[PDB]
């Protein structure tokens, strides 16, 4: 809910600096993705509603134990709000910040073999909105510039023309680009009053709607409950 | 049967697909307006014996103050204008200028950016095909004025079919000697020196006697929607400069003698309406190129 | 009755920097408060009447600016120089100050004569007098439109008589 | 040396009222031509005027 | 419906009160006809106006009505002449925006057109009503936005000297009830480029800037030939007759 | 033309102009783009949420 | 849009409207019909003299048509006379090519 | 070789050349506006218990106060509107109403005479010609949806050429079974159920296999500039009423099933653009005829 | 006729007269002779340098 509230690149990067990798990994066992299922939407239809499960839903799903699974878990947290179940990663790695994983070599993770096309297909980029895609491209650029793969990122953008139009205008390692960036990346914000307490047909739309409706209540009450446990640590 | 066609209508190459948005169109209009002021200040400076009018105009155009011992190329506007002309000509030409640079340069002056307010008359004559019998020979020479030379070596008179396409509005036919011409399924009139024809009417038949060769001169007028600032004299001059400066030379592109031939050939190709819209923006870009290059010879 | 307006209501002002580098012409038509949440057209109606009073076009009128002119001392120049509108001498003073900043030479005699003769009065075919002056765009558009509207109700006396002959009793 | 820049008047983006404010319409650069919000005495705990 | 009847009754009384205030719109001759039955002048006019609603009577359009409709049309069409605009932009100082450099103003608050894109992204537009109810206004102002759906009254002063171009008041006011924009008054100065003191003060002592479209009343001195206009005055031989009647009394 | 000016201003957020083509403004562009997206999954779908 | 409104109003004797096509008004109609009459004697003379005189009063210009000159590039080959056993062909107007 | 063509495209008759001036266009625009108010005043009158809304509407339209014991024909406006519809249909129909009467009726309301501000979509399918080999039978049925039934009794597959004209913007071809279609001198693709074509692309070739007949259903969409008040539902109703009332009965004319067939046929004639302009004015007059006659049935 | 008179006086160094032909003055004569000299090396150079 906090990560989805950020609406600027410099807010999003600041949040990733303070957030450990533990928050991007779920301890719930979940279900296997890419499964054709029938769900109940009784507000609209008497019959069951066909849908397919995906990693970028708001619900935690089982994840693979490879490096590909950990990168997919990070991106899913940014774009959907929840991570995936990857057990026994390691105490040292889980303490590191998300930005440290993406942009630093001291972590001990190797991401040179990652294929950006495969990761996008596994995350169902075709079903992602403009804000979600821009967030995903930010994570790709950070990973590419860490590995010296700047050319591969540009070539990958040439192949996918629609992704090129919405590519973020920031160069990692340059502070000027982050300062002057004017991107809008807020999936969840203070709702327009027109929003109602109604369900949505798709799994993704309903879960995103749930985050939107609960943002006002979370905004008012998160500070005190966080402080009630943070003090005397 | 023998088929003869105009040379400039053969194999039009695809045009570029970049820099056709509303912001890009505003950039070309701004460049044209600023280039016109650049050449007016250059004349004023010569007649006033003072460089103040030129310095003010160059600073707005180039975003830097004029300085001696420097080339005075034209700044970032000159580079953007040169590159967009390359992209418009061919789909193989890369698009180099980022949209951020285009948008920043488009904010220098307030322009409508609409390329369809007015119209212009183009005088290239399209002869799509000429169908002739076996004994006769037909040759087509020229683009602005097309001369069709036909000779009949057979026993009797022959019928020559003329197809001028469907885009041209008016075609005027003049012959060295009076000749007979009529539309399909229409009676043949008496021999006249000149005919006025509508290409939409249909294929036209010419009776070719056996005696002497007959040469028919053809002139055409075509209306294409262009911005109000369009000036055919400046566009034609800019087109030749573009070819001489070597920004039209890429792999697999046809070459034309004039901008009139280029725009008419694209009109008669598949998806001609969409192709002509891009060529109009190239024409305005070439108009800006001619004025700026003449003010600052590089 | 009809009002004869002696002077054209130009609304131009000249603002120039102290060093003279920059000068601008501004047309001052006033500032009118506008309220949101209600119809703008209805508010524009209230301000239109006030604007008409400011320009002097609310009541029927005919312009009488033909006699506002003078003749130059040169024997060749027979033109009539209008005194209405922004004075060409004010522009000449502003232009010369601009040239002083840039160290350019001042305006020559030929350039001065062309600038000083921009505002003129000349007769037309119908006997009317046409005044070319420096004035604001909206002031010119509104004033000239009001002239054409009032002129619709100005007719020759013989035309008026012909329209009322049938109502004249014999006694 | 001569002082070229030593602070100066600083512009503020916004002012923040530290006192509770009654409901109101826009009365700044934007002026609302509609009637001011009507204040109604409702939800009375004890009966009056009935 | 009760709402229509209540609305009509209140509006009818408001119009009648206004027409009879100060100098009455209708003459005493009409009031004599309406009061011939003993009713008051206000009452008689109110009844007659009521019957006229929905009339099909043709009304000839007079020259003064044409004149007013012209000025009303220009008031709506050209708002910059009369001191109001439909859109304003609030942007941080570190963001560079194209501006109108024709007049030589220092830190010109005037743009030829409000930019559609800044740094490759479209500028966010918020209606005034939404911005009034925004409680996350602090996050929004960091990026910059355009305010619309309202009429913004503004004033400006052009000073001949050089100085820091700024606004008289703070841009916005935050209250527990809502957010609002304070009255706009620009102090505009001409620019001397080689002045280190004023350049530093502009960048460091000003954090946010307010932009509007350049007023159309402003015109550079170089374009003084655009101020030339033609006025036609009728012939001086014409004589105007006050009394055009064509007959006399017999005695 | 007063009734049309109000309707165009509400739809296009700008006053009609005689020398500018009447295109409907940003609302027209957004409506055009969403129509492309609805037809096929391969459409760009580039309209921002803001 | 004030400069265009003023110019069109003088030309067309009517104020431009957003939903109406700008055609030019009476001046456009008079000019179109007058052009038709000049080309052919068979074309009628539709425009009245009163409309022409009224439209001529909008501006102050002399109607002089002989104060200057122009150069026209057509080649007037009236006749080419050739003997027997010879062929002569004339092609073109701006540049005349005679193949003999 | 056999040639098959659409029935409604054959021999379009000349249209009228009168009542096409600016004053006449205003009269048609006034008639449509005042007839619309007549149909709306009838509904408002029934909702209340007063005939006042209808009396005001009829008085404006007919220049006479409605009276009982009278047919309520519509006055001089109804008579003038009826005669101009006759003149538009054919050049043989006389022009009866004087220009003075047209101008007087045009002054009743202040409306613009522009008839080409908006557009409308017409769905008649213009199959100009279908050329088939010797051993093939081709039949064309329908105008709104054209079904072409073709059967091949020869030894091998046959190629059939389809020509849809140059006016239609899009044509959708649906087959009973998947079939192959390609442009002239182009490779055939794999068999497909549906095709979307632009008629300006050129003649199309359909492969007809030996065996069961193949039926292709064609649907087209052509855009024609019309006034904004144009309503296709009202125009078609007036067209039927016009034919039923016997004001299209003139010597040497062609009759059509709908106004849509009438306008597409004229578009494909010799002076297509000029013919369509008159037909659009006829369409608006028919729209006024329908509304007026439904309120005042005589 | 004043604007034409001043322009002609600058060009021809002489005031226009109603009963005199407007040849163009000394500038017209000098311009004609230099045109002759440019075309051919055989053409004399009549116009003096002063």
């Amino acid at each position: 809910m906090d990560v989805l509230s950020k609406g600027s690149l410099k807010e999003l990067l600041a949040h990733l600096e303070k957030t450990p990798l533990e928050e991007a990994i779920s301890y719930r066992i979940g279900t296997v993705p890419y499964q054709n299922v029938l769900i109940s939407r009784n507000e609209y239809y008497n019959q069951l509603y066909p849908d397919t499960t995906s990693l970028i839903d708001g619900v935690s799903r089982e994840g693979q134990r490879n490096v590909n699974g950990l990168i997919m878990s990070i991106i899913s947290y940014v774009v959907s709000g929840s991570g995936h179940y990857i057990p026994n990663i390691g105490f040292m790695l889980l303490r590191r910040s998300i930005l440290d994983i993406l942009t630093k070599h001291d972590t001990g993770l190797v991401t040179n073999n990652l294929n950006y096309g495969i990761i996008a297909r596994n995350l169902t980029v075709s079903k992602m909105n403009c804000e979600q895609r821009k967030r995903m491209l930010i994570c790709f650029k950070l990973l590419a510039y860490k590995d010296g793969n700047q050319n591969d990122y540009e070539i990958y953008l040439n192949q996918n023309i629609p992704l090129k139009q919405i590519a973020p205008n920031f160069i990692p390692g340059d502070m000027r680009t982050v300062i002057h960036n004017q991107d809008q990346l807020a999936i969840v914000g203070i709702p327009a009053y027109r929003l109602t307490q109604s369900t949505e047909l798709s799994i993704r739309d309903d879960n995103a709607k749930s985050y939107k409706l609960g943002y006002v209540d979370w905004y008012n009450s998160n500070s005190f409950l966080r402080e009630r446990s943070e003090f005397n640590l | 049967a023998n088929r003869a066609t105009s040379a400039f209508l053969d194999n039009p190459h695809p045009v570029g697909v970049n820099y056709v948005d509303e912001g890009s169109r505003q950039f070309v209009a701004v460049a044209e307006l600023l280039a016109s002021k650049l050449i007016d200040s250059s004349r004023e400076s010569d007649e006033s014996n003072s460089d103040v009018p030129f310095v003010q105009a160059y600073s707005k155009f180039a975003d830097d103050n004029p300085r001696h011992l420097r080339v005075k190329t034209g700044g970032k506007m000159a580079n953007a204008l040169t590159n967009v002309i390359r992209s418009y000509y061919s789909i193989n030409a890369p698009a180099i200028v980022p949209q951020v640079e285009i948008d920043r340069l488009a904010s220098k002056a307030t322009v409508s950016g609409d390329m369809y307010n007015s119209y212009a008359i183009f005088n290239s004559v399209p002869i799509v095909e000429v169908l002739s019998p076996a004994r006769t020979t037909v040759s087509i020479v020229g683009s602005d004025r097309a001369d069709v030379t036909m000779l009949n070596t057979g026993a009797g008179a022959a019928n020559i079919t003329f197809n001028f396409g469907q885009i041209a509005e008016t075609v005027i036919l003049k012959g060295s000697v009076p000749f007979q011409l009529a539309r399909l399924n229409q009676p043949m009139p008496a021999a006249r020196f000149t005919y006025k024809l509508r290409p939409l009417d249909g294929p036209f038949i010419v009776v070719l006697p056996v005696g002497n060769p007959l040469v028919i001169s053809a002139t055409a007028a075509t209306r294409i929607q262009v911005p109000l600032a369009f000036n055919k004299a400046l566009v034609e001059s800019g087109f030749q400069t573009a070819m001489n400066d070597g920004l039209f030379d890429i792999q697999n592109v046809n070459y034309y003698s004039s901008f009139d031939e280029f725009i008419i050939s694209q009109y008669h190709a598949q998806d001609g309406i969409n192709r002509v819209s891009t060529c109009v923006i190239l024409g305005l870009a070439l108009q800006a190129y001619d004025q700026m290059r003449r003010a600052l010879p590089v | 009755e009809l009002i004869k307006v002696p002077t054209i209501p130009h609304n131009l002002v000249l603002i120039q920097s102290d060093n003279g580098k920059h000068a601008l012409i501004k047309e001052d038509l006033g500032q009118w408060p506008v309220e949101t949440g209600i119809s703008l057209v209805n508010q524009a109606g209230v301000f239109a009447v006030q604007l008409a009073n400011k320009l002097g076009i609310d009541k029927p009128f005919v312009l009488d600016a033909g006699s506002n002119y003078f003749t130059d001392t040169s024997f060749i120049d027979t033109r009539k120089y209008c005194t209405d509108g922004l004075s060409p001498r004010e522009i000449q003073k502003a232009l010369n100050r601009q040239r002083a900043y840039y160290d350019r030479p001042e305006l020559t005699i030929s350039e001065n004569k062309t600038l000083l003769s921009q505002s003129i009065i000349y007769p037309d075919a119908d006997g009317n007098d046409v005044s070319i002056i420096f004035s604001g765009a909206m002031s010119h558009a509104i004033f000239t439109y009001a002239q054409s509207q009032w002129n619709k109700n100005i007719i020759k006396l013989d035309d008026y008589i012909r329209e009322i002959t049938l109502t004249v009793p014999k006694q | 040396g001569e002082i070229i820049y030593d602070g100066g008047l600083s512009s503020k983006l916004a002012d923040v009222v530290d006192k509770t404010t009654e409901p109101h319409n826009a009365d700044g650069a934007v002026k609302d031509g509609r009637i001011a919000p009507v204040k109604l005495d409702l939800e009375k705990q004890k009966l009056d005027k009935l | 419906t009760s709402g229509s009847i209540i609305n009509h009754a209140n509006n009818l009384n408001k119009v009648i009160n206004h027409v009879f205030a100060d100098k009455p719109l209708i003459s005493e001759t009409m009031l004599k006809i309406l009061t011939i039955d003993g009713t008051t002048g206000k009452d008689g006019y109110r009844n007659w106006l009521d019957k006229l609603v929905g009339h099909n009577y043709p009304v000839y359009v007079e020259p003064v009505v044409n004149i007013m409709n012209f000025i009303s049309a220009r008031f709506v069409a050209d708002s910059s002449y009369f001191g109001y605009t439909n859109e304003i932009m609030i942007m941080p100082n570190h963001i560079n925006v194209p501006v109108d450099d024709r007049f030589g103003f220092r830190d010109s608050p005037f743009c030829t057109s409000l930019p559609r894109t800044i740094m490759g992204n479209d500028v966010r537009r918020i209606s005034y009503n939404v911005f009034s109810m925004m409680e996350d206004i602090d996050d929004v102002i960091s990026e910059g936005f355009i305010l619309y759906d309202a009429y913004f009254n503004f004033s400006y002063d052009i000073m001949t000297t050089d100085g820091v171009t700024r606004l008289k008041e703070d841009i916005l006011i935050v209250t527990d009830t809502g957010n609002d924009i304070k009255p706009i008054h620009f102090y505009i100065y001409f620019e001397n480029r080689n002045d280190k003191k004023l350049r530093y003060e502009s960048k460091m002592n000003v954090s946010y800037r307010l932009y509007i479209k350049t007023p159309a009343c402003l015109l550079p001195l170089s374009d003084y030939m655009r101020a030339q206009h033609d006025y036609v005055s009728p012939s001086s031989s014409r004589v105007y007759i006050k009394d055009p009647a064509v007959v006399y009394t017999r005695s």
